[PDB]
């Protein structure tokens, strides 16, 4: 009885796959780019990129391939996942709706194979007969394709070459013919074979087996007109065909593996090649010819282009660009010129994509001291390293700050007529208005002729034809730019109060309750046009000249009050089109039509907090999409700012929002606000862009973030974070980094780049002696960041093949003292499990780094938590406890040594530890008896552990390798020294990445219990929390319900992706939920969501609540 | 050694 909920709170972020060709339509360029269980679908544009669908699958994807067979308009693709799941996949479009089909799928593992070295690879032939798969060493698995074979069934074939490098079908085969470099013992080798459906087996390839050399890696075909195979090595790269060998050996290679290519020219002429450095190459097959006969290959060569991040994808799309995918490091887009500017680069970058990387280790923040939580994580991996800190929502940059504990409304006047700024804030109040002319940025309040002070102003804008106006509960008042008094003011023919506003800044129309007008300001007074009474109250009124209209508008749109209805209609006429009448009590406080990138929209908050958001069209208006939102719990304002092009829409209510533009959608992401009331642009001589804002009590204006729901800043290091630590009376984070740097011409080690160790603000290096007896080494550091600028304050440098591997900062014993601890282990290329390492105490002074004490260990120090005023530290395989002797010295209390490898301890504050590498995790406590550790139970699974967190004094996760997560706890049993040194995994889940990280902490706040977050080998977040029994049963029904109505992308089961899977057992998902697919439920339509419902109680949409308070944990 | 390896681990293939 575990129960467990898990959800993304970032998207896995590196690329794992690209692929480029025509699966939107014939006659139009894609890239698909494969994260780990998202499909991610482009238009290559002039521009770049155009978004065109974001599908996830139940599944890490390991192959993904366009094809085309005959008979067909456009590219399908194929896709392995990595439990086997083969699907293919076809883009259609129902004009307006996108869905991703399944023409085919069918799981491909064998109960009997070894998955073999170097991973899954799937292939496909130029004519495309069928799918080449090897899993299993040994086996080669062939799937036809026919029209039928629509569960991709397929046969195996024997292979005796049991080491299988890589694999393509070779080009212009009159049989389907496959070319693969296998390793046995006699080196490595080139081979090939016809392959036969007719009879299930190979035959013999078009060439006698050549060799090939002891790193030759990747084989590439080369199309048509050219055939044979590209295969590469290191330092090395040659040519295969029937007798031809063409071979070469440019030094310029043998620095790095070369370790994606992807061919630029379909003919192959040319190919792109990239390498553990960044370094892009260009593998050129310089052109050659014998008249009437096919073009020969005289030659080929080697271009450095330049560098980009570490790829693992690479793809060539139109005109010189070529999207770089990266795993290590953030991914780019990318020019290639026929010319290398400075420094001589060909390779110029246009776009680079935000990868949060390997996400190695990370904390909460703890920055501005706020009350929000910033995730400050170390990413990437060598160059790409960095820190990168998340900050959920929106914040704003406050100025000024006037305690009002009036303002209803406020609108945006300048006083001058030229400057586009605006020295004066009109602000409805309690039954009044106050007027603000600033001095610049200074606060005055002074009179404004025609501007009645003593009256709730409703509305004030900025009306062409040099004037003012002010909307008062009364009089529809005018005032001059020349002149500058009454000219004119407007009267309801009967002394009738005006209820509901509105204007631009050349349009007018007001509201008496059903009544509506509308009056012009024409040169210097106001003229009326029609009237209309309406069934209802008039609740709310929108009117701006949205796309063909300056300064006069269009259609019209409304929100009433009886009924609680909203309703298009047009305008001097004033006739009802097309309406909706949304369900409530509670009526529509405020209505909304805009533009934003080629579209327009209608928007209607409600007083209850909710929302409804639906399309208009500038011709035609009508429906769009029914679907309300929760957010502010007080009737929501909306409101419209100064961002940048995009300009949208600021939605105001106990919980701020902004509603930004997504895929040519709308965001909807938090702003990080106490509350607003209302909220308007600005740009003042002395408060430029800047959005007023107006809450219980209190002016206040400032810029505004980007948008996306989530913020990342970046610190890029240009070498590789592996720890980090904040230590907060100091404002700074410790971080251990590494760089690598080459042996001299005698040994010592330069610094090919600079880093963030080496451009350090000071420095040190270690002086201690403890020891005493080309190539490429690590060198590794400490590192003190400020928390404010995020400069590299001061840079300790470690011994040589030292390795610092553990960071804590803490206060140790009765010393009122904090430290920097960091466990260490002097690693050297001869044995594989350190005998020697350390543990160095220090301090951060001043401005100052003193090493306060230092302590010799006989292994590596894997991890230390700070356990209780001591340190608690794994010293390989076996766990110590550290004290601080008043004396200042790190001396040991007790140890325990039933540990294979301790690579992670956590302590919940009791005398409480837990971890282990490949045989998962112990519990142990400390005893104030013989201050000593006693194992109170371990898990008897064989689990090759990543990461380990305690949840509660019971609960124990875990996150291992195969990508697993599960929950541990102790056995309440009878027989209390067995059962009890037993814990049982009570929660079991394949999570499908990678886990470094667990912390508690979470990225929100100023039904769920507790929050630890992770980060993950591919930059997703996600999170972990508790659950009662109940939510549990909700959701873990609601799970089953959801999953009978979800169209899984390649028909996948869920169960089964979710199912808990090493290669040696396999078992379904216990005490966990993805709120994941908890989440799904909202993207859905109402009437695939009322099935969900067939049965305390059970509705219909009070569950579309249930839902929507949990995507709120995150 | 296991260091290393459990360095390339953390960081994916």
């Amino acid at each position: 009885m575990s129960y467990n909920y898990v959800v993304t709170a970032q998207k896995p972020t590196a690329v794992n796959g690209c692929v480029t060709g025509h699966f939107t339509s014939a006659e139009d360029l894609n890239l698909l780019i494969a994260k780990n269980t998202r499909l991610e679908i482009y238009v290559v544009t002039a521009e770049g990129l155009r978004p065109v669908k974001e599908v996830g699958m139940y599944g890490k994807i390991a192959v993904m391939e366009l094809f085309r067979p005959k008979g067909e308009s456009k590219d399908l693709l194929f896709i392995l996942t990595a439990k086997y799941n083969a699907c293919i996949l076809e883009y259609k479009q129902s004009g307006e709706s996108i869905d991703i089909i399944t023409r085919a799928h069918g799981n491909v593992q064998d109960r009997i194979g070894r998955p073999s070295e170097t991973g899954i690879i799937g292939i496909i032939d130029p004519e495309c007969r069928m799918i080449g798969l090897r899993l299993y060493d040994g086996l080669f698995k062939v799937i036809p394709l026919d029209r039928d074979n629509k569960e991709l069934k397929a046969f195996n074939i024997r292979l005796e070459e049991l080491h299988v490098i890589d694999v393509k079908f070779l080009y212009g085969c009159q049989a389907p013919t496959i070319c693969f470099v296998y390793q046995d013992p006699q080196g490595r080798h080139v081979k090939t074979y016809e392959v036969s459906l007719r009879e299930k087996e190979f035959n013999k390839g078009p060439w006698k087996q050549e060799n090939v050399e002891a790193e030759a890696s990747m084989v590439i075909a080369v199309p048509e007109p050219f055939g044979g195979a590209i295969i590469i090595g290191q330092e090395s790269i040659t040519y295969h065909n029937g007798d031809k060998y063409l071979a070469i050996a440019p030094p310029i290679i043998k620095q790095s593996t070369i370790v994606c290519h992807n061919r630029v020219d379909p003919n192959g002429s040319r190919y792109l090649l990239g390498d553990m450095e960044g370094r892009l190459f260009m593998l050129l097959l310089e052109k050659e010819e014998q008249m009437d006969g096919t073009v020969t290959l005289k030659d080929l060569r080697v271009e450095l282009l330049g560098e980009t991040s570490i790829a693992e994808c690479l793809t060539y799309l139109d005109n010189g660009v070529v999207f770089v995918g990266s795993r290590l490091g953030d991914s780019q887009l990318v020019k290639l010129n026929v010319d290398s500017n400075e420094q001589g680069s060909y390779v110029v970058a246009m776009e680079t994509f935000t990868n949060l990387g390997p996400i190695v280790d990370m904390c909460v923040v703890d920055l501005e001291r706020q009350g929000q939580g910033q995730l400050v994580t170390c990413s990437g991996a060598f160059k790409e390293g960095s820190l990168r800190i998340i900050r959920n929502g929106i914040g704003i940059h406050e100025h000024a700050s006037i305690d009002l504990p009036g303002i209803k409304g406020l609108w945006p006047l300048r006083s001058d007529p030229n400057r586009e700024t605006y020295d004066t804030l009109v602000l409805s109040f309690v039954g009044q208005t106050r007027v603000l002319m600033l001095n610049g940025e200074e606060v005055e309040e002074t009179e404004l002729m025609g501007f009645v002070d003593d009256q709730q102003t409703f509305f004030c804008g900025n009306v062409a034809h040099q004037q003012l106006i002010q909307i008062t509960s009364a009089s529809v008042r005018l005032v001059s730019q020349e002149p500058k008094a009454l000219v004119s003011e407007w009267k309801e023919p009967q002394a009738k109060n005006i209820s509901v506003a509105s204007c631009n800044s050349s349009q007018v129309v007001v509201a008496v309750g059903r009544a509506l007008y509308y009056l012009q300001i024409h040169p210097q007074e106001l003229r009326q046009i029609s009237h209309t009474e309406m069934e209802h109250e008039v609740a709310c009124l929108d009117i701006t000249p949205l796309g063909d209209s300056n300064g006069l508008s269009p259609l019209c749109a409304i929100g009433l009050w009886t009924d609680i209805s909203a309703r298009i209609l047009k305008l001097p006429s004033f006739e009802l089109l097309h309406k909706e009448m949304l369900g409530g009590e509670i009526i529509p406080r405020s209505i909304l039509m805009t533009t934003f990138e080629s579209s327009h929209y209608l928007l209607c908050a409600l007083g209850d907090g909710a929302l409804f958001y639906f399309g208009l069209n500038i011709e035609t208006g009508l429906l769009s999409d029914r679907k309300k939102v929760t957010l502010g719990t007080q009737p929501t304002v909306l409101r419209t700012f100064r961002s940048l092009s995009t300009t949208n829409v600021f939605a105001c209510s106990d919980r701020p929002t902004v509603i930004y533009s997504s895929n040519h959608k709308l965001v909807f992401s938090n702003v990080n606000l106490k509350e607003v009331n209302y909220m308007c642009p600005l740009n003042s001589d002395g408060y430029p862009d800047s959005l007023a804002l107006a809450n219980n009590s209190t002016l206040t204006i400032g810029t505004i973030d980007e948008i996306q729901k989530l913020h990342i800043r970046t610190v890029p290091l240009y070498e590789s974070p592996r720890k980090i630590c904040y230590q907060e009376v100091s404002q700074c984070f410790g971080v251990l980094s590494s760089r690598i740097e080459v042996q001299d011409t005698s040994g010592g080690t330069t610094a090919l780049r600079p880093s963030a160790s080496t451009q350090a603000l000071s420095s040190s290096v270690s002086s201690s002696k403890l020891f005493s007896s080309g190539e490429e080494v690590e060198v590794h550091n400490l590192l003190i960041i400020d928390q404010h600028t995020f400069e590299v304050l001061h840079a300790h440098q470690f011994l040589q093949n030292e390795y610092a591997l553990s960071l804590v900062s803490c206060k140790l014993g009765k010393d009122p003292n904090t430290y920097f601890i960091v466990g260490t282990a002097m690693v050297y290329p001869e044995e594989a499990e350190p005998k020697q390492g350390r543990i160095v105490v220090f301090q951060y002074s001043d401005g100052k780094l003193q090493t306060v004490a230092e302590k010799e260990v006989k292994g590596a120090v894997y991890s230390m938590v700070e356990f209780n005023g001591k340190l608690l530290a794994s010293i390989n395989s076996t766990v110590r406890l550290y004290e601080w002797t008043t004396e200042k010295d790190v001396r040991t209390e007790c140890n325990h040594y039933n540990n294979i490898m301790a690579l992670y301890l956590k302590t919940k504050g009791d005398f409480i530890l837990v971890g282990d590498l490949m045989r998962s995790v112990l519990l142990l406590a400390y005893k104030p008896m013989e201050g000593n550790f006693e194992e109170i139970a371990r898990d008897f699974n064989p689990n090759w552990m990543s990461a380990v967190e305690i949840l509660d004094d019971d609960n124990f996760l875990g996150a291992e390798n195969a990508f697993n997560l599960f929950v541990c706890q102790k056995d309440s049993a009878a027989t209390t020294d067995e059962e009890r040194q037993h814990l049982q995994e009570v929660g079991l889940f394949h999570l499908g990445e990678f886990v470094n990280v667990f912390c508690h902490g979470s990225l929100v706040m100023q039904p769920t219990q507790g929050s630890v977050l992770f980060g993950t080998v591919n930059g997703m977040i996600g999170l972990v929390t508790s659950l009662s029994e109940s939510w549990y049963n909700l959701l873990l029904d609601m799970q089953n319900r959801l999953n009978k109505v979800i169209k899984s992308v390649g028909k996948i089961e869920h169960s089964f992706w979710r199912s808990f899977h090493t290669e040696r057992k396999t078992e379904p998902a216990t005490g966990f939920i993805d709120g994941d697919l908890i989440e799904s439920f909202l993207d859905i339509s109402r009437p695939k969501m009322q099935e969900v419902v067939a049965n305390r109680e059970a509705t219909a949409d009070d569950l579309i609540k249930v839902v929507e308070e949990l995507t709120r944990i995150h | 050694h296991l260091l290393w390896d459990v360095r390339k681990r953390s960081l994916g293939l």
